[PDB]
């Protein structure tokens, strides 16, 4: 009987570690939420009657 | 985050905060409620 490990092959349903400062790979899901927050943030009121701060 | 359910570029006014304008009129004075003096009452007072 053969399996993915028996032939030094990646499992049919396999996952990679999230990317780090030096190695690539997936991104963490909350990182995806973060970047989707950065683009089109609609975070609060940007200006109130032309006033900020 | 929001003011009165408004987000983003929002301009609020007196009626937006349930407030009265500078040039706003009240209910005229009657026999049961206090208010602005009517024109007829002022004319009658002046004539008397
Ligand atoms: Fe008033």
């Amino acid at each position: 009987l053969l399996d993915a490990e028996d032939v030094h092959a990646a499992k049919k349903s396999h996952t990679h570690e999230v990317a780090t400062y030096t190695t690539d790979g997936f991104m963490s899901s909350f990182d995806k939420q973060k970047i989707d927050q950065l683009v089109s943030p609609e975070a609060g009121v940007t200006s109130i009657n032309g006033k900020t701060g | 985050t929001s003011i009165n359910g408004k987000t983003g570029i929002v301009d609020l006014f007196a009626s937006d905060l349930d407030a009265a304008e500078i040039n706003h009129t009240h209910a005229e004075a009657t026999t049961t409620e206090s208010g602005f003096l009517s024109i007829d009452d002022k004319e009658k007072l002046d004539a008397i």
